[PDB]
């Protein structure tokens, strides 16, 4: 099997910029070389083949080179319809074989996030769980931490955290951090707080609420 | 006008088969290409399974020979994949697709892909629980909700919003297995002026156990 080798697998830049994403083959591949882009949806579209042949459809703003083992997609101009994920395929041999893939993140200006704390609902509570979520919204970078406090005290045990997609549209991340307890636990302590740390601020942004209210 | 779309069951026991089949349309699988099975793995790891070619040659991955078998049908301008003796490893997002027969070897169509899970684990619906802020919790130009979706098997969910305004942003956060079983969110923000006048409700589909409910969401 000739194995196929993206050494970078994450890539940022600005709209407008020319990035580069390379492809390696363990052996002579002799230029079928084949390019194809993965969106966050997973439909997958077919950019270039043969090295450097343009499918039908895909905009001259896409590229690719290459010879022997080492090949390179150039992208320029870019775009904010470019975010996905970069598949290289070598097609001189079966099994055909793919890469590892290079996600690409479009730049953005900095944001802070928009920080919202809820608590167990009714329901939930009845059932004999309690689970207080806590969501941070549009946010970049992507980067960021997330804290929470009962009666003042840190918790990591039973934190669940879900980052999405970076958005199609305005470039940001969003996020869910959920904390689950039994309601016994819950009902033991007054004070909940959900402390988000990120490049935005130097000081947490703390949101929290009381049972005893 | 070509197209492509999988299907097939998403939850599959261990040591049974997996069946899916391609629907071919804007094109005859006869006339010309060869049309694939692929799929992708947990760390995006994307691995070909095999084609039959428009005159009826089929081709394997070595790793996946001893238990692989692809058909087609065409009167019904079909191809099947049949994946014996399943385990948890087997589960990823499966792919069927278009290629030259030789020459350059290039995907030219793709299916949407189809998730296929390996596990014993039983079916189950999600509960779900609204989210609405804490009564103390005044607000300002705007407000977020939510539902939670928790304890359901298999993945996926459908959440959907109404409320009276498409100024309305939402957010689906990826499902996460909490101990055998997953959870989900989602969130979605509001003109505070709309609510709590404009009453908002959210509606969660579960398929693999034939569910829906929807949740209105009180102040």
């Amino acid at each position: 099997d000739i194995q196929m080798t993206q050494t970078t697998s994450s890539l940022s830049a600005s709209l407008g910029d020319r990035v580069t994403i390379s492809c390696r083959a363990s052996q002579d591949i002799s230029n079928y070389l084949n390019w194809y882009q993965q969106k966050p949806d997973g439909t997958v579209k077919l950019l270039i083949y043969y090295t450097s042949r343009l499918h039908s459809g895909v905009p001259s703003r896409f590229s690719g080179s290459g010879s022997g083992t080492d090949y390179s997609l150039t992208i320029s101009n870019l775009d904010q319809d470019d975010i996905a994920t970069y598949f290289c395929q070598q097609g001189t041999t079966l099994p055909p074989t793919f890469g590892g893939g290079t996600k690409l993140e479009i730049k953005r200006a900095d944001a802070a996030p928009t920080v919202s704390i809820f608590p167990p609902s009714s329901e939930q509570l009845t059932s004999g769980g309690a689970s207080v979520v806590c969501f941070l919204n549009n946010f970049y970078p992507k980067d960021i931490n997330v804290k929470w406090k009962i009666d003042g005290s840190e918790r990591q045990n039973g934190v669940l955290n879900s980052w999405t997609d970076q958005d199609s549209k305005d470039s940001t991340y969003s996020m869910s951090s959920t904390l689950t307890l039994t309601k016994d636990e819950y009902e033991r302590h007054n004070s909940y707080t959900c402390e988000a740390t990120h490049k935005t601020s130097t000081s947490p942004i703390v949101k929290s609420f009381n049972r005893n209210e | 006008e070509v197209q492509l779309q999988e299907s097939g069951p998403g939850l599959v026991k261990p040591s049974q088969s997996l069946s899916l089949t391609c629907t071919v349309t804007g094109y005859s699988i006869t006339s010309d290409y060869a049309w694939n099975w692929l799929r992708q793995l947990p760390g995006n790891k994307l691995e070909w399974m095999g084609y039959i070619s428009y005159s009826g040659r089929i081709r394997y991955n070595p790793s996946l020979k001893r238990r692989i078998s692809i058909t087609r049908d065409t009167s019904k301008n079909q191809f099947f994949l049949q994946l014996n003796s399943v385990t948890t490893e087997d589960t990823a997002t499966y792919y069927c697709a278009r290629s030259d027969y030789g020459n350059y070897g290039r995907g030219d169509y793709w299916g949407q892909g189809t998730s296929v899970t390996v596990s014993s684990a039983k079916t189950t619906p999600p509960s779900v629980y609204p989210l609405a802020p804490g009564c103390g919790d005044t607000t300002g130009s705007s407000v977020t909700s939510g539902c939670l979706v928790k304890g359901y098997f298999p993945e996926s969910v459908t959440v959907t919003w109404n409320s009276g305004s498409l100024s309305s942003s939402v957010h689906t956060f990826p499902a996460l297995l909490q101990s055998g079983l997953y959870t989900m969110s989602s969130s979605v923000t509001v003109p505070s002026s709309t609510w709590p006048s404009e009453t908002v409700t959210c509606s969660v589909a579960h398929p693999a156990s034939s569910t829906t409910v929807d949740k209105k969401l009180e102040p």
